[PDB]
């Protein structure tokens, strides 16, 4: 009957779910939890340098707070 | 064409925040309300100036009077300062809309603990007058003098004398 339309069009189902699935995981993946900041406008740019800089790891994606603080 | 002097290692070693960019923002408008005074006239020395190398005494005080505001925060409720700007950074945007819990228990803690208050919408938007000790630059771009314009036209119109005067044609 007509739900055999289900299986067929259920690869499409995993077809178009997995790239979302694998840019939004590897994003938390490749920034390390946090999603990868986005930057329009040179001022966010500047921002993540400015992040990446202080990092000492040299990284932007690992931020500290008030410990180094003193 | 000269010298480009300018001031040396020595005094280039401030006490940098060692933040990152969610706490910086994280705070922002409490920090931006209670560290205006090293603010203004450091901006103001960055206009008036229009040098970088002039406003390096303003330039290490902002740093300075960070600290004070930042550790400020340490001996109170830093726990749901911590607990805010942790959960900024996972937002792409750094965007507020989505933590508005955490931007009430930081204000919560921040208005009896320490009093400063929530700016309002366009509060920090506004020009203001700062009071300054140095004199405005006579010259800020170090013009140099100016070349004296030509005479000015003057005196009745007189007829052309003798007419047209061009060939033979005369009156």
């Amino acid at each position: 009957m007509w739900f055999e339309i289900l299986p067929g069009i259920a690869v499409m189902a995993a077809c178009l779910f997995i790239p979302g699935m694998a840019t939004a995981h590897i994003h938390k993946f490749t920034n390390g939890g946090k999603e990868k900041r986005v930057a329009h406008f040179s001022y966010q740019w500047n921002l993540m340098e400015r992040d990446r800089c202080i990092s000492g790891v040299n990284r932007y994606h690992v931020t500290k707070g008030l410990e180094n603080i003193d | 064409p000269g010298i480009v002097e300018l001031p040396t290692l020595e005094d280039l070693k401030v006490q940098e925040v060692k933040v990152s960019s969610s706490v910086l923002k994280a705070a922002a408008h409490h920090y931006g309300a209670q560290c205006d005074k090293p603010n203004k006239e450091f901006m103001l020395c960055r206009w008036e100036e229009k040098d970088p190398r002039r406003c390096l005494e303003e330039g290490k005080l902002v740093n300075q009077c960070a600290l004070d505001f930042f550790r400020q925060i340490k001996r109170h409720c830093a726990e749901p300062f911590t607990e805010y700007w942790t959960c900024i950074d996972y937002s792409g945007l750094q965007l507020f809309r989505h933590c508005r819990k955490q931007q009430a228990k930081f204000d919560e803690c921040v208005l009896d603990k320490l009093g400063w208050v929530r700016p309002d919408l366009g509060e920090l938007s506004k020009v203001t007058k700062v009071k300054t000790d140095r004199p405005l630059p006579e010259n800020p771009y170090h013009s140099r003098a100016r070349p004296e314009p030509n005479p000015e036209a003057e005196g009745d119109l007189k007829p052309a004398k003798h007419g047209s005067r061009l060939f033979f044609w005369t009156m």
